[PDB]
RNA sequence: AGGACCGAACCGACUAAUGUUGAAAAAUUAGCGGAUGACUUGUGGCUGGGGGUGAAAGGCCAAUCAAACCGGGAGAUAGCU
RNA sequence: GCUCGCCGGAAGACCAAGGGUUCCUGUCCAACGUUAAUCGGGGCAGGGUGAGUCGACCCCUAAGGCGAGGCCGAAAGGCGUAGUCGAUGGGAAACAGGUUAAUAUUCCUGUACUUGGUGUUACUGCGAAGGGGGGACGGAGAAGGCUAUGUUGGCCGGGCGACGGUUGUCCCGGUUUAAGCGUGUAGGCUGGUUUUCCAGGCAAAUCCGGAAAAUCAAGGCUGAGGCGUGAUGACGAGGCACUACGGUGCUGAAGCAACAAAUGCCCUGCUUCCAGGAAAAGCCUCUAAGCAUCAGGUAACAUCAAAUCGUACCCCAAACCGACACAGGUGGUCAGGUAGAGAAUACCAAGGCGCUUGAGAGAACUCGGGUGAAGGAACUAGGCAAAAUGGUGCCGUAACUUCGGGAGAAGGCACGCUGAUAUGUAGGUGAGGUCCCUCGCGGAUGGAGCUGAAAUCAGUCGAAGAUACCAGCUGGCUGCAACUGUUUAUUAAAAACACAGCACUGUGCAAACACGAAAGUGGACGUAUACGGUGUGACGCCUGCCCGGUGCCGGAAGGUUAAUU
């Protein structure tokens, strides 16, 4: 649910929060833990190559199971858990054979719900099967590339893919850009959409509030000198330059996909 | 068992002190200069066999040598061990 | 207030000691360098 | 509940006076701002010179910065004093 | 030595870091010490640091470093796997009393505990580099139970007062005791126990996980403190005897209760929130290979061992960092009384100090303060500076508003002491006694003693009762920036930067992008509700026209056009 923070505060007056009373209280599911720690930004030379990242909260790698491979045994679903290093949740289910896995949780599934992948299994959400076995039309998510890879493309809150064709041994999907892609047939998908669809309506409210999440600030190229910035200097606000990126690439509409392997799997960009 | 050309050169000389002298009458303790590599386990086989005294305990002390001048010319005296040997209460070195 | 040098001896040894001057063909260099020169003191090592 | 309120420690540095061969190569005194947070602090680590790092002042990078310091090319060159 | 003054959340005490003999004793006063110096952190000599249980070393990992092979690179070298290092974190165990001129949880006395090796006895399925559990983890909040600690009474010892009074509802001092061992308490968590089966836990598993039955209602784990014991001991106000008057020798009474009470402990708890909160070993457990009446494991007993290095001294400082015996800087720990909300503030305790030039004088002027007739901003670029306000309770409080605010708006009244209500109230605490008891660190009733606000009435002193210290000036119109934040270390704190929010744009994952001759790495163990770049800057109402110029995007007929031939 989406609820507005009342304004006792100028930091909590724009507040709105996605709670949620599904997911687990209490702690995660420790043997599918692992340590994450964090990069600031920096490369093994040591050099930010990525700007604006720093600090935050400290986090606990879940072990999600995007593979989905466990096939012919159903599974069926103990909770849902907020998992830190993802915008979706995730769903703890308990295999029959006694083993325990985490997968993304999908719009509409609650605890008790029954799970299953494999080439046989139900059309029903939370369900993996190859993609020649899904019907054409259908809405799908955490879809493979290749077989056996595990699941790369809609796995963000909220996103999906549709399977809007079926030629030989490749599908077309439409991703949630746009594009016009080409899969293989043997490439698996998980029926259903991703779950917390309301996590785009999430207003943070403060500065802080991003700070929390491990974003430092953004300063403008223009606020800066012209050594540091093409759009540095100026007596006052000053411009007059074609907008470019701090390396000096023009910024405002120059495509920059250079990739003559992958051209072939693209039915249509997405425009 | 340590050999016996080891333990004749454990121990270098008795101490002479206030706080020496004190130790030997009320605690039953002799302190000793030893070797700066003597271990407790060389200094009680080397006191008991040399002596031919009965040790109860081995305490031990590194003491750090002093800088002085001679004249001008800045020195450092040699650090040495001492030790602290407590004997059996009849002993009578 | 607060001066420049402000002193640990892990660090001292760390940065500019024998072994790490050693780790490396700059770092021996200047052992190099030091020795021709006839320096009483190799290192800050002590 | 809160980058909520008043206010010590703690962090800062708005005003004034003193000091300016100083008590001090940036402080003292009286007042001043924050003070559960984008807070503050200890230890250890990583990023290196057209390079770093920068909530951006050309700021900071050992009392040095519109290109650090040390040695070298080197007795650079100086229609100038 | 006697007085006086100063600190006392420190200017006292204990450490880390850093220093390294500055520590203690004797001796010296040339130089050093902003003066003198018999003194000294000065010179000279001698002494001084005692550990199975403290700390390091050691075992274990984090960030990160190094890295056999490897991959990559003109060379030098770069990156990284197996590994191996790396604490600021995890991992056994000791307390109280005494003692030196100078060390002491290390020495002595008393009383404990831990780990490991041997050996004896009894029983016995033992075994890992492998599996499982544990270790093992956030912020905030609330309340209860406690203790440290303090106050009062009792008790014991001492006192009867330099000046009116002081045999008492009088004055001064003491009234201390650990770890361990036993007890398992307030409280917290969890349903137990037994069989059968199993696509899981890189193979196995009696272990964990899952499924199904039967059966039982309490079973287990964690836990401050209290009490007992330790302890017929130790310590003890003082008193007595010496003194080489420096300090030793001898002896020791009481040694209880109530009430108050932490920021410490129960608490790694409980409640709640979103930003969702290390790892590895020690530890427990399961088995593999293998051993298989052996080795090996468990329990009791005895014995041996527990090395090495640090331990002096300063440590918010004359011993560290600042050239100085320098108004500077420097992490952690302890936290008495009265008053107070308080770790503020004032005055004190324990404890520590008077800041290493003095003596006079009492000019101008300078500095830091006090008070000031009448006037009251007339001063000045400018109320700069100063003066003023200042507490608690209660009454009362406007425009405007995003409905929270504005607000402590503004403004006002009360406030001391004594007595009474009530010889100390409401409240808190709760002894004895009594009753019960699934019987104890138990439940009910009971109210002694102790503690103790606040209010009202009456009186009373002063010029003044929030008496000192401490402690908001207030209001009106307006520009800018939404706001809290950030910034030119050392002349600029702002309207500058950032910000939540908005938009454009790139990016389909071996992503764009960035670092790098490369290998690789970040982006991300993320996947378009995501990530990068650029501009704008909460919110409200909005964001018009121009594609000629310069850029970018799409186009692919034609013109022109490289190497090549
Ligand atoms: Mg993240
Ligand atoms: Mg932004
Ligand atoms: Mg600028
Ligand atoms: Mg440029
Ligand atoms: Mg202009
Ligand atoms: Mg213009
Ligand atoms: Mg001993
Ligand atoms: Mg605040
Ligand atoms: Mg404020
Ligand atoms: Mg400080
Ligand atoms: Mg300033
Ligand atoms: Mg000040
Ligand atoms: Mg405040
Ligand atoms: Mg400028
Ligand atoms: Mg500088
Ligand atoms: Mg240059
Ligand atoms: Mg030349
Ligand atoms: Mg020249
Ligand atoms: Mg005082
Ligand atoms: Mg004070
Ligand atoms: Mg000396
Ligand atoms: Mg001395
Ligand atoms: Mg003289
Ligand atoms: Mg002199
Ligand atoms: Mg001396
Ligand atoms: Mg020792
Ligand atoms: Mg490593
Ligand atoms: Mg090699
Ligand atoms: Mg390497
Ligand atoms: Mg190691
Ligand atoms: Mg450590
Ligand atoms: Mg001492
Ligand atoms: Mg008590
Ligand atoms: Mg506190
Ligand atoms: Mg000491
Ligand atoms: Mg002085
Ligand atoms: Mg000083
Ligand atoms: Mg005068
Ligand atoms: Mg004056
Ligand atoms: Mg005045
Ligand atoms: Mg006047
Ligand atoms: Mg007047
Ligand atoms: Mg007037
Ligand atoms: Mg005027
Ligand atoms: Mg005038
Ligand atoms: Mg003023
Ligand atoms: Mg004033
Ligand atoms: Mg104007
Ligand atoms: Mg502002
Ligand atoms: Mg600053
Ligand atoms: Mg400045
Ligand atoms: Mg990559
Ligand atoms: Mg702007």
């Amino acid at each position: 649910a989406v609820v507005k923070c009342k304004p006792t505060s100028p930091g909590r007056r724009h507040v709105v929060k996605v709670v949620n009373p599904e997911l687990h209280k209490g702690k995660p599911f420790a043997p599918l833990l692992e340590k994450n720690s964090k990069s600031g930004g920096r490369n093994n030379n040591g050099r930010i190559t990525t700007r604006h990242i720093g600090g935050g909260h400290k986090q606990a790698y879940r072990i999600v199971d995007f593979k989905r491979n466990k096939d012919g045994i159903p599974a069926v679903v103990e909770r849902l858990e907020y998992d830190p290093n993802r915008s979706a949740n995730i769903a703890l289910v308990l295999y029959k054979d006694g083993e325990r896995r985490y997968i993304l949780a999908p719009k509409g599934l609650k605890a008790g719900d029954q799970i299953q992948s494999g080439v046989d299994a139900a059309i029903k959400p939370g369900n993996t099967l190859p993609m020649r076995n899904i019907p054409v039309g259908s809405t799908v998510h955490n879809v493979e590339m290749k077989p056996g890879k595990g699941g790369q493309l809609a796995r963000s809150a909220g996103t999906y893919v549709q399977i809007v064709a079926r030629d030989g041994a490749y599908v077309t999907l439409r991703l949630r850009s746009g594009e016009m892609r080409k899969v293989e047939a043997d490439c698996r998908a998980t029926l259903g959409e991703v779950g917390n669809a309301e996590h785009m309506l999430r207003v943070l409210g403060k500065a802080g509030a991003a700070r929390w999440r491990g974003v430092r600030p953004t300063v403008r190229g223009t606020a800066m000198n012209p050594v540091d910035h093409p759009h540095g200097g100026g007596e006052g606000r000053n411009f007059g330059k074609h907008p470019v990126t701090p390396w000096g690439v023009q910024t405002k509409g120059k495509k920059t996909r250079s990739n003559k392997r992958t051209d072939k799997f693209i039915v249509r960009r997405r425009s | 068992m340590i050999r016996e050309e080891r333990l004749l050169k454990v121990l270098r000389a008795p101490h002479v002190s206030e706080k020496a002298s004190t130790a030997m009458e009320k605690s039953n303790t002799i302190v000793l200069k030893v070797a700066k590599d003597a271990t407790k386990a060389e200094i009680k086989a080397a006191v008991q066999k040399l002596f031919e005294v009965e040790v109860e305990v081995v305490n031990t002390l590194v003491v750090k040598g002093k800088v002085k001048r001679h004249g001008q010319r800045i020195g450092r005296r040699s650090d040495w061990k001492k030790a602290y040997v407590t004997l059996k209460e009849g002993q009578n070195l | 207030m607060k001066r420049t040098f402000q002193p640990s001896v892990l660090k001292r040894n760390r940065s500019h000691g024998f072994r790490a001057r050693m780790a490396t063909k700059n770092g021996r260099q200047v052992l190099a360098r030091r020795r021709a020169k006839g320096r009483a003191r190799l290192t800050v090592s002590k």
